[PDB]
């Protein structure tokens, strides 16, 4: 249950000895280094063409966030705090009022996207999928503040990335 | 894959290794990226029947620290426990 | 009330070593405003040092004033071996912040702290 | 009880225990309370003069053979006046056993340093001193080895805020990192999540 | 060290060259605390300028029980010839 | 036989390990003569050490020895007998036999708060 890295005491004779020898004076070990940097010379490379090739993901994967709707265009989520309660960075931010015809919706959603560590507990912990994270992981800003989502952003994402992220959560409701 | 046979060789000769046995490239051998959807199981506590929770109820059997000795013969010396059983090398490759 | 001391035994071989902390700060100085080439004068740095040991200037505890000439003596050798920065040492001279409002008045002028 | 819940290890329960009365009668000098914890860990709670014979005893004692300090730790609770709670926990490699040194000081008081017995604990006691102030006497080098270099308190006493008292930002004027008092833009929004009711009976205290 | 009289003019000396003190009240039995008006760290300064003048290390012990500049000139012959 | 090492790196091979071993046993419990009867320490490291010396004395051998000594190569054997030996000395210094030195406050060990 356990072995012995470098407990090799080396043959002495004339034949290992003349071996190590040549070993020392001709560079065998050296060449046979050169020998696997040249075999890796006339290998297919392992690049992709981004952005016109991209890296393979899952549909699990927690990229950007995106508030979802019904198949009716009503909003899924009904103010019940549980994605601030969980979230471990404290990044999002909800207000809460009833709306105009009664409904408990939502006035503030906020995600600060830079406190945000992409989790994905706000879209385990939603009861009733309307906080996801999507797919998209492409969405770099040139300001602080353009990555301090309000609910429009949000909701934008969502109508935005709806056609996939209805088929992700499709593949992968079994799951959760 | 798609390497001609004599740089394939050539690819081989320096390494010392057969290469297209083991390519570190991946091709069709991988799986599907759309699977079908799983039936997944469920645990042991799935049942009906005879499911009382206190019956199972795992955080209320943790009890508060035993007090052993408290500020308020010729009995034999212990160690913590008995002494670790010395390691067998390896046979399957000991390096010697 | 019988407590261990640290190096102190009573308040005359702990303001022994205040002082001894003093004549190292007082003799290191001139070294600081060199090379960490600082703005401030010698005699700036040196009222600062003096205003950082009359701030404690109220401990009657041996064991108190035994932790602050620890901590002084810290704060000396993070200033001697080059451990701070200017930055470190400049921080003691409060100098991007605003000066703050002192009497009752303008404290109510501007907002609601006491 | 089989699937869910954790089996318990009788046999390293009944061997902890006859360990720590062991420990118990061989230092009663220091030794406080003796404790072996549900999930089979032996808690040795001393006296803090005993540091260095506590754990110069486990360490070369031919029934401990503790040569491996695992972690040294400092846990504040500032309803004992003796607030601060200093943890050793010992690996012994000859009988594959772990245990579970405590002592206690408050502010002033200072700890006798183990660096003669364990020179694991160097930068332990002096990440000690530098999160909660617990100082440790004849220290070979005992200064900050965490936080910033112009550093004020003590950061994980459980009087001291989450985000500081001062916060750093560049400022150009001066041409340099400054600092200034910390004021958030969005304040920690503390939950109050404990339950009103008890969840835990085995654990309830008793009434005054 | 040559002579006790120099030794008494340069205690002088860097006294007058010590802003806080007042060369008008500045004598040779003038006290630092009760009578001059100085703090402690004043004193301490104080001796530390003697130091820098004297070239010897004038301990803490010693350095305490000097309220005048005559004690001052007193230690200075006393750790001396003269 | 002559083990060509221990396999620890910087325990050297002891040429003799039961003389050692001996030596060390007999000066054990020499210093450990100097500790009152009644205290435990002295008891339990003269039972541990006479068991020890009784295994010594009763096998030739040396990996034997290792077998039913229990305490891994003889080398740190000959390692923890020294420490024992060390610790016994600095036993008769700290009196640790003696009763407890202070009684903690009132709620010091007592968790939860
Ligand atoms: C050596 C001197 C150059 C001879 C050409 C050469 O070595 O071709 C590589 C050719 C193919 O090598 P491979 O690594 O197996 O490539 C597999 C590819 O996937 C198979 O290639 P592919 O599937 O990627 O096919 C497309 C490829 C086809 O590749 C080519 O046409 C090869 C480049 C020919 C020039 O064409 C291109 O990508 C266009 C490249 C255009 C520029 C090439 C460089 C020009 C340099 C001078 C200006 O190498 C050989 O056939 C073995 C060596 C032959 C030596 C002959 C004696 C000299
Ligand atoms: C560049 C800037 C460098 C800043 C350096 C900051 C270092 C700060 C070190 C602080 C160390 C201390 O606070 S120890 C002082 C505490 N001492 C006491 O509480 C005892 C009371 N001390 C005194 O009254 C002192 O004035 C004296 C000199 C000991 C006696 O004076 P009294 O007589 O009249
Ligand atoms: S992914 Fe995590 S950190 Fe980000 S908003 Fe959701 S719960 Fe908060
Ligand atoms: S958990 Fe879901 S429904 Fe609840 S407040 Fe958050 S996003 Fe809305």
């Amino acid at each position: 249950t356990y072995k012995y890295v470098n407990l090799r005491e080396p043959s002495m004779d004339m034949k290992s000895v003349t071996d190590r020898a040549a070993q020392t004076l001709l560079w065998t070990e050296l060449i046979r280094g050169l020998g696997m940097t040249l075999s890796y010379l006339f290998r297919e490379p392992a690049t992709i063409n981004y952005p016109f090739e991209k890296g393979p993901l899952s549909p699990r994967f927690r990229g950007e966030h995106a508030l979802r709707r019904y198949p009716s265009g009503e909003e899924r989520c009904i103010a019940c705090k549980l994605c601030e309660a969980v979230c471990p960075a404290q990044a999002i931010t909800i207000e809460a009022e009833p709306r105009a015809d009664g409904s408990r919706r939502t006035t503030r959603y906020d995600i600060d996207m830079t406190k945000c560590i992409y989790c994905g507990f706000c879209q385990e912990a939603c009861p009733v999928d309307a906080i996801v994270e999507g797919p998209n992981f492409e969405f770099s800003t040139e300001t602080h503040e353009e990555l301090l989502y309000n609910k429009e952003k949000l909701l934008n994402n969502g109508d935005k990335w709806e056609a996939e992220i209805a088929a992700n959560i499709q593949a992968d409701y079994l799951y959760r | 894959a798609s390497a001609t046979r004599l740089i394939q060789g050539l690819r081989n000769w320096a390494s010392g290794r057969d290469l297209q046995a083991k390519l570190q490239l991946r091709y069709q051998e991988i799986s599907k990226r759309t699977q079908p959807p799983p039936k997944l199981p469920v645990g042991p506590s799935h049942r009906l029947s005879n499911n009382y929770y206190c019956a199972r109820d795992g955080r209320r059997e943790a009890m508060p620290p035993s007090i052993v000795m408290s500020s308020q013969s010729e009995k034999k010396a212990v160690s913590p426990a008995p002494p670790i059983k010395r390691w067998e090398l390896s046979q399957d490759e000991p390096y010697l | 009330t019988s407590v261990k001391p640290i190096f102190s035994r009573d308040m005359n071989e702990a303001k022994r070593r205040v002082r001894e902390l003093y004549r190292a700060w007082y003799r290191e100085v001139p070294n600081t405003v060199h090379l960490f080439q600082l703005d401030i004068s010698v005699k700036q740095g040196r009222d600062k040092v003096r205003e950082m040991f009359k701030k404690n200037a109220h401990v009657t505890d041996p064991r108190v004033v035994d932790l602050l000439v620890i901590k002084g003596k810290m704060e000396l050798e993070e200033t001697i071996n080059v451990w701070k920065q200017r930055t470190h040492v400049m921080r003691f001279f409060h100098e991007t912040e605003a000066p703050r409002p002192k009497d009752f008045l303008s404290k109510f002028y501007v907002g609601h702290d006491p | 009880t089989r699937p869910t819940v954790r089996p318990r290890n009788d046999v390293a329960h009944k061997q902890l225990s006859a360990f720590g009365e062991y420990v118990a009668e061989i230092l009663p000098k220091y030794v406080q309370q003796v404790q072996v914890s549900c999930f089979s860990e032996l808690e040795i709670c001393i006296h803090p003069d005993g540091v260095i014979p506590v754990l110069t005893f486990l360490r070369d004692h031919s029934n401990a053979q503790f040569k491996s300090l695992a972690d040294l730790t400092a846990v504040d609770i500032p309803t004992r006046q003796n607030r601060f709670e200093i943890v050793y926990n010992l690996l012994s490699l000859r009988f594959n056993s772990r245990i579970r040194v405590k002592t206690y000081t408050d502010e002033l008081t200072p700890v006798e340093s183990s660096v003669s017995v364990y020179k694991a604990a160097n930068w332990y006691e002096r990440e000690i001193w530098d999160m909660f102030g617990v100082f440790f006497a004849n220290h070979p080098d005992l200064r900050r080895i965490l936080t910033d270099y112009g550093f004020e308190g003590h950061p994980f006493r459980k009087d001291f805020p989450l985000s500081g008292y001062v916060e750093l930002r560049y400022d150009d004027e001066v041409k340099r990192v400054v600092a200034e008092p910390v004021e958030l833009a969005q304040e920690f929004r503390k939950f109050d999540l404990n339950s009103p009711w008890e969840a835990f009976p085995a654990y309830r205290q008793p009434p005054e | 060290p040559l002579t006790l009289e120099g030794i008494k003019d340069r205690v002088l000396y860097v006294l007058k060259l010590y802003d806080k003190i007042d060369p008008e009240k500045l004598s040779v039995n003038s006290h630092f605390m009760k009578d001059l008006g100085l703090d402690s760290l004043d004193q301490v300064e104080i001796i530390m300028a003697m130091e820098d003048e004297f070239g010897f290390e004038i301990p803490d012990i010693d350095a305490e029980k000097l309220m005048c500049p005559q004690e001052i000139v007193d230690y200075i012959a006393d750790k001396k010839d003269v | 036989l002559l083990k060509k090492t221990t396999g620890l790196v910087g325990l050297a091979v002891c040429e003799t390990p039961h003389e050692r071993l001996k030596i060390l046993y007999t000066k054990i419990l020499d210093v450990l003569g100097h500790i009152p009867k009644n205290a435990a320490y002295r008891k339990y490291t003269e039972q541990i050490t006479n068991e020890k010396l009784s295994i010594v004395k009763a096998e030739p051998d040396v990996k034997k020895l290792e077998e039913q000594l229990q305490g891994g190569q003889i080398e740190e054997v000959i390692l923890q007998a020294e420490n024992e030996l060390s610790l016994a000395r600095k036993m008769i210094q700290w009196k640790p036999w003696e009763p407890l030195v202070e009684e903690p406050p009132a709620s010091q060990w007592k968790w939860p708060i």
